[PDB]
């Protein structure tokens, strides 16, 4: 309620999965959900100062629960990846088009 | 009478929508198109269409991952819509029927008596509905001794299909497999000379475009699939129905992908050097192309506003050879567009930009300097699509090396 | 039959092809969670008469 320009990035199913909660329903207007594979450019703009910074970060689909993603991210310090709690089987992981 | 002795008249004989597809279903529409597109064109130089019609025999890894995290889940269509198959080919007389006709086939050429009573019953749309769907089936078990008098069996199948009260409600496995029997039959006969084939044709053209969307993307992508060997068979006897893509590519709708079927059809349409617009419907080209091109400010579903950018520069690179006179207002439309988003999110903006530059290249002129700028700035796949919207055009600038150097391209 | 599924999310794969091999409509104690994905809502049901 004292900022403007942070925002809450996640799969539109867990945007879904989270707004019905009513504890978590303030998030409302500060979610902003992604589509999974598609490259999208993110500000890290900075609240006090005017400083800027973009990211590019990419969604890939995690196969764990509705609206599980992994995020990809690309910037100055190079490629990260999270894959948090996925689920893939041997052989799959060559047939991610976004990790080639 | 012998056949409505021996047919049921009553049962109302189910006919679902085919959901998974088999393996031939997929190769024999590739055949099909493979011989009428050099066994009575010979031309081997297939239609290039768009990335969003690039299709493959399995399923993504993301269709696959979709069972378990339903990436797909969320409701974003709009649309209204809904072996147990074969009860035909399950019949008392359906085998004894195909033994004889393959037994009596070996046993400009005119059709025998026969021949004669099996077109007078099924051509006439008041025999009834079983009847018909029977000799159907027995035409397609035997389409084999059925191609050297195909000609004449061209307008009953195409009636049959084009006919509102059908089997079932959709495209059914039985529209499928009478279309991919005609098409296969279009290398001797082809509905070009009688008008009556020409308007069967037609309504087949606005059925198949009228239900072509189904929630599930296998079988989506399958009528998407017969449509196109359709209308790539059929070139010169179609006219598209321009006002119900135009209904579908509109919704004015930012967080749906209803306008990606319509964009999709305007594609397939596109691909094969057709008109993209035909003033005779009662929607202007001002509105027309303004809907069109407003699908680029959807910047949530990738389907949509990258589809719209690259239909939209096929459509620019068509009417630049034809030297239509709407090529200025179409362009200064697409022009006002991308700039309206060049410096508000400066990311769907390159994207839309690639995706128009990679059909017509003359329309990066005016945006080289905001590309050059946005270089630096950008990382990952973007910066991939900059560089290649900069080579789109290097041969027209007067001094390139310059930039580059100014723009570090060593290190890039 | 009982699911004892200690997560929340995670096995809606299990009750979408059991209710599609099976007919039967699995319960839960939520399901308004899923109003805006029809693939899911309409294999669950609030009815403890499954
Ligand atoms: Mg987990």
């Amino acid at each position: 309620e004292c900022s403007l320009k942070v925002y809450l990035y996640c799969s539109p199913v867990t945007k879904e999965l989270l707004l019905t909660s009513p504890k978590y329903r303030f998030w409302k207007k500060r979610i902003i959900s992604i589509e999974i594979e598609t490259p999208t450019q993110i500000s890290l703009v900075d609240e006090a100062s005017g400083e800027k910074e973009e990211i590019v970060v990419t969604l890939l689909p995690a196969g764990h629960c509705p609206g599980s993603v992994m995020f990809l991210f690309q910037g100055n310090n190079g490629t990260v990846l999270y894959t948090g709690d996925f689920r893939l089987a041997q052989g799959e992981a060559a047939r991610m088009e976004l990790l080639h | 009478l012998i056949f409505e002795n021996l047919i049921d008249l009553k049962r109302r004989y189910n006919f679902p929508v085919e959901v998974e597809v088999p393996m031939e279903r997929k190769k024999k529409y590739i055949e099909i198109r493979k011989e009428a597109r050099e066994a009575a064109n010979g031309d081997s130089d297939g239609p290039s269409y768009m990335s969003s019609l690039s299709y493959l025999a399995d399923s993504t890894l993301s269709e696959e991952m979709s069972q378990f995290d339903f990436s797909t889940g969320v409701q974003s269509y709009s649309y209204s819509s809904q072996l147990e198959m074969d009860e035909l080919n399950r019949h008392e007389c359906m085998a004894p029927l195909t033994a004889l006709v393959k037994h009596m086939h070996r046993s400009p050429r005119d059709l025998p008596s026969w021949m004669k009573f099996l077109h007078g019953k099924l051509g006439n749309p008041i025999v009834p509905l079983n009847i018909r769907l029977f000799l159907a089936k027995l035409v397609i078990n035997t389409e084999e001794v059925f191609r050297p008098y195909a000609k004449h069996w061209l307008s009953p199948l195409l009636q049959l299909a084009a006919s509102e009260n059908n089997g079932g409600e959709g495209i059914h496995y039985m529209v499928v497999e009478i279309v991919a029997t005609i098409l296969s039959w279009t290398g001797l006969a082809t509905p070009t000379g009688v008008p009556k084939d020409e308007v069967l044709a037609n309504r087949l053209l606005n059925f198949l475009m009228k239900h072509v969307f189904h929630p599930k993307r296998a079988v989506f992508r399958h009528n998407l699939e017969i449509i196109k060997t359709l209308v790539e068979c059929w070139k010169d006897c179609l006219s598209i129905p321009y006002r119900l893509i135009f209904e579908k590519f509109s919704g004015k709708d930012p967080n749906s992908k209803d306008n990606s079927v319509g964009i999709q059809l305007l594609g397939i349409v596109m691909a094969n050097d057709l008109p993209p617009y035909d003033p005779q419907c009662g929607i202007q080209s001002s509105e027309y192309f303004q809907a069109l091109v407003n699908n680029m400010s959807f910047v949530r579903y990738k389907e949509v506003y990258a589809a719209a950018a690259e239909v939209l520069g096929l459509i620019l690179r068509y009417v630049m050879e034809r030297k239509n006179i709407l090529e200025e207002s179409l362009c200064e439309l697409v022009a006002k567009q991308l700039k309206q988003h060049q410096n508000t999110m400066e990311d769907k903006f390159i994207v839309c930009l690639n995706k128009v530059t990679k059909s017509f290249p003359p329309l990066a002129d005016r945006f080289m300097n905001a590309v050059f700028f946005l270089l630096p700035k950008f990382h990952g796949v973007l910066k991939t699509l900059c560089l290649e919207v900069v080579l789109c055009r290097v041969e027209g600038m007067t001094e390139l090396y310059f930039q580059l150097k100014s723009k570090d391209f060593v290190q890039v | 039959v009982w699911l004892n599924c200690k997560a929340a999310y995670g096995y809606e794969y299990l009750f979408t092809n059991l209710s599609e091999e099976l007919g039967v409509q699995v319960h839960v104690n939520k399901l308004d969670m899923f109003r805006n994905m029809p693939e899911i809502l309409h294999h669950l049901t609030t009815d403890r008469n499954t």
